[PDB]
């Protein structure tokens, strides 16, 4: 109908847009029309003193790409889709490649998402991250969520779920896992299991409801005709493995930490923070030893050294490695 | 056909200040299409918006938003519904009710039809009566979604919704096709701040009620973190105390004035801002200021206000973390408290166990819940949290406490808040070998330690700076202190010396050194 | 000239049987009020749905039908409520964990600063406990004024002898 | 779901209405033989 | 049947009329002046919630329950759905 009367640009294409929304209700692309007519009419209405409209430039009112555009990052939402806010929020300083393990696990995670999607033997395969704290291993598979490319994305977290009780957080499991079903692809990640079961290493103590209902959710296979991918972070392995919980994994990964001075040099000069002269003091200090820490106590040691003086900051981070050490 | 917008309209006279840009997106979004030549219009064939939802803290300028928006447009006077006002109890009346509301639309767009004329609908408060679904709320909603959009069509209703908890509020209601344009009202930052001012204080300047010595600016910059409420309940308190003291004083009109100083007087001691720095709280956990009676002090003083320093400026980590920690009796509290306000942060709180006896787990989790969801809601905050073993109900019989406590604790210690703010937590104990066995420093990002009194010199100044001993007797003290060391906190110190002080005034010297011996124990 | 509203309300918290209720009777005869309506807080509460609320709402239709006969010209009205902090609570955040009487907190929410503004009431509140009201109900629109009574020193004790004596 | 239907007790129909009413219109019938003789 | 008769004194609403039908019922049907020339038959899905005072003999003896056909039963409903 907008096309009938020759109010449609010539440089909107409709196929880019289709393939561009994922997974969009019917009310949504109206609501996307609508949002994105109302935008290009209001550029010929300023709301300032008494109202008036400039009849004038009526005859060239047209829709451009631009327009569409901005009321799909801005206006409208979807909800069985994929935002990019997520994805912000947990891979907020990004990702650098300070070493080899980072490729192996990138490759080892698109290897596993091809499976999940040419293979109809298995339509249901999980795997488990593991390794210890301060590792950062949720980066890692948000990054290899975001890379799966599958139109339903989602991330369950313990951080929506304070002061819960336990029947709160497995009706909630169950809402989010009964949700995925409703895809022909879904990727779904669990974050530290180890404190959606309220673990303490007292007693020891933890909630047996929510570990059953997680045990019992993993081999569940999903309605014929769809597939799923389930990914999980851990940093206490052997507990798991005492509850006997490693059967229904399919396999495992390992992130590493820093180990060697070349290493640690090397995620110095890529994160970009001393300069040269400081370099060759830092450099010929820890060639000749070993370090072992992880990238994210790396960066708040960096942070809490350089609010020392122009002529401190380099003794102050070498007293501070020296004191948190290696202990391996 | 008269436009939708009366003639007589002007924005400058709807009195609101700080709000912009979500006025000019509710009018991009809702009334543009509403005022375009209406058979440009037809062509597109595009149906208008059919809800608004506006939600925010307490006091920010939402009702008032509503009421400008009902005023202006050139439609019939809107319904109103104050509250739950529709329930009741013969089984077949809140439909009723519910449905007596749209009559008047449906009768007049049959009518007319497509020159029909507009109609608003404004709830207060609807979270009361639409709840997520799953006999008393169930059959009201199911009522209310069908006659906003059902077998029937309309094109002539407006509803505005409001609510303070938009997290209660149905699913199914914010979608396509209903209430979509969803809003938030937040604290104003500084030019909101001037520019309500300059609305508040209008009228009087019209006929020269205002002194000359009073400047806007210096009223703006000082007050942070106020909402609008604040500011218009300091002006009218600052004029009333001016009113108050003419009158008082001594006809004698025609000579009233508003000075700096009712202003100065009405914030001092009149309004106290609810997202605000409170004095009351380091009054009482400061309550015999601080002694410079060795290094340590000095050391943590400069410790903390790097860590702020680190906090304020820095941009790769918006979240910091301490942890104070030593025997019994040091003093953590007050150096807490101390670090906290030479922050100059405009937002402090404090989280005791003394406000929460005899509460039970889910009312600590849903305070500590609370205080921390308010403390996100500022540009900067700082939380101080003492007494963790209290918190978590330790006792060494068992081991005893609360899991449900430990872990939210554990949980709120990694949340980071949203982007472009920061946050700083601070926090004490007295037991540090218990909390590394429940695994739990390996959360926060440094530790501090606050030493006790270990030498006879530190304990002289410390008597000197008291001012309680004269030179004989601290010569006679002196003699028999000096040949040993002495381990000792200075509340207890403290509590020794008033001991002391109650004897005869000969032999005070006595039972104070005796006391010394007995509470000294084994470094 | 000025355009300065008046306050809409005040609190007065203190221990029982100290003089809370002659105080609130003075206030109202001092400024020329008609007859205060005095209301108990825990009377109001009902087991039936959508009785409450009607409670509440009854004691409004003076003030509104009055401002609207007589416009900006009417007099004033005064309102007395008794352990108000037995039908004021914190209202509960987490979904499906809210209280058994919310919905009258919010009828009385609405009611004191709805849409429609009355410029011909004054309410007055009396408790004990006033560390467990809303935060709500305390912003600088509704009760901005706090008086705390305690309990009378020699002086008070001399002249309450006095005035019952005389 | 505290909530209860009623049931209905008319009362349209008073048996003492038809007493007074039929006694009362009984009285105008010689006042109007009265009136049309004497208007002959 | 089930919906106008239920055991007496059990309904939390205005219980008032639904005893009062049922105590009709049992009254006419078998009360002090006898008759021989009605029959009653009656349907439901919830047998055990019928007033027990109702099932007695003389006012309802034959019961019948009706379960899923066997397979001779399907053999014979599809043979008389298509003739
Ligand atoms: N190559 C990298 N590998 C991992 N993390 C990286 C890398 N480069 C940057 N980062 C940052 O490291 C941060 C570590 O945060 P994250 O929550 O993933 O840590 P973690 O050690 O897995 O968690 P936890 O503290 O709960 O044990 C991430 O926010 C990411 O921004
Ligand atoms: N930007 C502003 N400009 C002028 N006045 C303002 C502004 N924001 C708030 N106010 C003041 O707000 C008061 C009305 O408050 P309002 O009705 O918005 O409260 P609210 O947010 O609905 O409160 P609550 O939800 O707690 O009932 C008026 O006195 C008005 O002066
Ligand atoms: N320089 C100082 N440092 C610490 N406290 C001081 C100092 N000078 C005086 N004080 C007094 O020390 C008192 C110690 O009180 P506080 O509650 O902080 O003690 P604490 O030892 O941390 O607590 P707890 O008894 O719970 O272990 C404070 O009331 C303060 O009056
Ligand atoms: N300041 C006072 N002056 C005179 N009488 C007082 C005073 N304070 C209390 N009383 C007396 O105390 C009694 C109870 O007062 P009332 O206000 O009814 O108490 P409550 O606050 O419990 O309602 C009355 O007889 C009143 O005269």
């Amino acid at each position: 109908r907008m096309r009938g009367h020759q109010l449609l640009s010539a440089d909107v294409d409709i196929k880019e847009l289709a393939v561009e929304t994922k997974n969009f209700s019917g009310a949504e692309l109206e609501g996307l029309v609508r949002a994105a007519q109302s935008t290009a009419m209001n550029r010929h209405i300023k709301a300032s003193t008494k109202v008036e409209v400039d009849m004038e430039k009526a005859e060239s009112l047209q829709v451009t790409r631009g327009d569409f555009l901005a009321s799909l990052e801005n206006d409208i939402k979807p909800a069985f889709g994929t935002n990019q806010e997520d994805y912000a929020s947990y891979i907020m300083n990004g990702i650098i490649k300070w070493g080899d393990p980072v490729t192996r696990v990138l490759d080892d995670g698109e290897l596993l998402v091809q499976q999940t999607k040419n293979s109809d033997r298995t339509p249901l395969v999980s795997v488990l991250l593991e390794g210890p704290p301060h590792s950062g291993k949720t980066a890692l598979a948000a990054k290899i969520a975001e890379e799966s490319n599958f139109p339903f994305i989602k991330i369950c977290s313990p951080d929506k779920m304070i002061g819960f009780s336990e029947t709160a957080k497995c009706q909630a499991m169950k809402k989010i896992f009964d949700d995925a079903y409703k895809s022909q692809l879904s990727c779904v990640v669990v974050d530290d299991i180890e404190r959606l079961l309220d673990y303490v290493p007292i007693g020891p103590r933890f909630s047996n409801l929510v570990l059953q209902a997680l045990l019992v959710l993993l081999k569940k296979a999903p309605p014929q005709g769809r597939k799923l991918l389930i990914i999980g972070t851990t940093s206490r392995k052997d507990v798991l493995q005492e509850m006997e919980m490693l059967n229904a994994f399919s396999t495992t990964i390992h992130v590493p930490n820093i180990a060697t001075g070349e290493q640690l040099l090397e995620a110095l000069e890529l994160l970009g923070n001393f300069k040269d002269k400081e370099r060759t003091t830092i450099a010929q200090q820890v060639k000749g030893k070993k370090v072992w820490i992880g990238i994210k106590k790396l960066l708040m040691l960096i942070e809490m050294s350089l609010q020392m003086d122009p002529e401190y900051r380099v003794r102050k981070f070498l007293a501070l490695l020296r004191e948190e050490g290696a202990s391996p | 056909r008269q436009s939708i917008i009366n003639p007589d309209w002007n924005f400058e006279k709807m009195g609101i200040g700080g709000l912009d840009k979500e006025f000019s997106d509710i009018f991009r979004r809702a009334f543009a299409s509403r005022v375009f030549p209406p058979e440009i219009v037809e062509q597109m064939g595009c149906k208008h918006v059919k809800g608004i939802l506006l939600y925010g803290p307490p006091g920010c300028g939402k009702t008032l938003l509503a009421r400008q928006i009902g005023k202006m447009l050139n439609a019939r006077e809107p319904k109103v519904v104050n509250g739950p006002e529709i329930l009741n109890k013969y089984v077949g009346e809140s439909e009723a009710n519910i449905r007596k509301l749209f009559a008047d639309a449906e009768e007049e767009q049959r009518r007319l039809g497509a020159n029909s004329g507009l109609h608003i609908i404004i709830f207060d408060e609807i979270d009361a009566i639409c709840k997520q679904r799953g006999g008393v709320h169930d059959t009201v909603v199911n009522q209310l979604l069908s006659k906003i959009d059902g077998v029937e069509q309309l094109n002539n209703i407006l509803v505005i919704g409001m609510t303070n908890r938009p997290d209660l509020i149905d699913e199914a209601l914010l979608r396509p096709g209903r209430l979509e344009v969803k809003m938030e009202i937040g604290l104003p930052d500084e030019k909101g701040r001037l520019q309500i001012l300059h609305i508040h204080t209008a009228r009087m300047r019209g006929h020269q009620l205002l002194s000359a010595d009073v400047d806007i600016k210096e009223l703006a910059v000082e007050t942070k973190n106020f909402s609008g409420a604040e500011l218009e309940g300091l002006v009218r308190a600052a004029q009333s105390t001016a009113m108050n003291r003419h009158i008082k004083a001594s006809e004698k009109a025609e000579s009233l004035q508003v000075t700096r100083g009712d202003f100065l007087a009405s914030l001092e001691n009149d309004i106290k801002p609810a997202f605000g720095t409170n004095q009351e709280d380091y009054a009482s956990y400061i309550m015999n200021g601080i002694i410079k009676w060795g290094d340590p002090v000095t050391r943590v003083l400069d410790d903390g206000e790097l860590l702020v320093q680190q906090t304020k400026n820095s941009d790769r980590t918006p979240l910091v973390s301490v942890l104070l920690e030593g025997p019994p009796h040091s003093g953590k509290t007050a150096l807490a408290a101390k670090i906290a306000e030479e922050s100059n942060f405009p937002f402090i709180k404090i989280c005791s166990p003394d406000k929460m006896i005899g509460f039970s787990e889910t009312a600590k989790c849903q305070a500590m819940k609370k205080i921390f969801d308010d403390a996100y809601k500022s540009q900067l905050s700082c939380v101080v949290v003492d007494d963790i073993e209290r918190l978590l109900d330790y006792v060494p019989i068992g081991p005893r406490f609360s899991n449900l406590v430990l872990q939210a604790l554990l949980v709120l210690l990694k949340k980071a808040p949203p982007q472009g703010r920061k946050l700083l937590i601070i926090g004490t104990t007295s037991r540090k070998d218990v909390l590394q066995e429940m695994e739990m420093l390996n959360a926060f990002s440094t530790t501090i330690h606050v030493p006790n009194i270990a030498t006879g010199e530190q304990l002289l100044e410390a008597l000197e700076l008291l001012g309680n001993f004269k030179d004989k007797e601290r010569t006679t003290i002196a003699q028999q202190v000096k040949g040993k060391k002495v381990w000792i906190g200075i509340k207890k110190l403290l509590m020794l010396i008033e001991m002391s002080l109650q004897m005869d005034p000969e032999y005070r010297v006595r039972k104070f050194l005796a006391l010394l011996r007995e509470e000294g124990a084994s470094p | 000239q000025m355009g300065c509203k008046h306050v809409k309300g005040i609190l007065l918290y203190g221990p029982p049987g100290c003089g809370k209720t002659l105080l609130a009777r003075q206030i109202g005869k001092m400024l020329n009020a008609r007859e205060p309506k005095v209301v108990n807080g825990p009377e109001i509460l009902n087991k039936y749905v959508g009785e409450s609320e009607a409670n509440i709402r009854k004691l409004f239709a003076d003030a509104e039908e009055e401002q609207r006969r007589l416009g900006a010209n009417s007099g004033l009205h005064i309102i007395i409520f008794d352990e108000i902090d037995a039908i004021c609570k914190q209202r509960g955040s987490m979904a499906g964990s809210t209280g058994v009487h919310d919905t009258v907190v919010n009828q009385l929410l609405s009611k004191i600063d709805g849409v429609e503004q009355l410029n011909n009431i004054l309410v007055i509140g009396m408790t004990n406990r006033p560390d467990l009201i809303d935060e709500a109900l305390l912003r600088p629109g509704r009760l901005e004024v706090k008086m705390e009574i305690g309990l009378p020193d020699e002086k008070g004790r001399l002249q309450i002898l006095h005035i019952h004596t005389a | 779901a505290i909530f209860a239907s009623g049931i209905i007790m008319d009362s349209s129909i008073s048996k003492q209405a038809l007493s007074e009413i039929e006694t009362r219109h009984s009285e105008i019938i010689k006042l109007e033989n009265s009136i049309r003789e004497l208007h002959d």
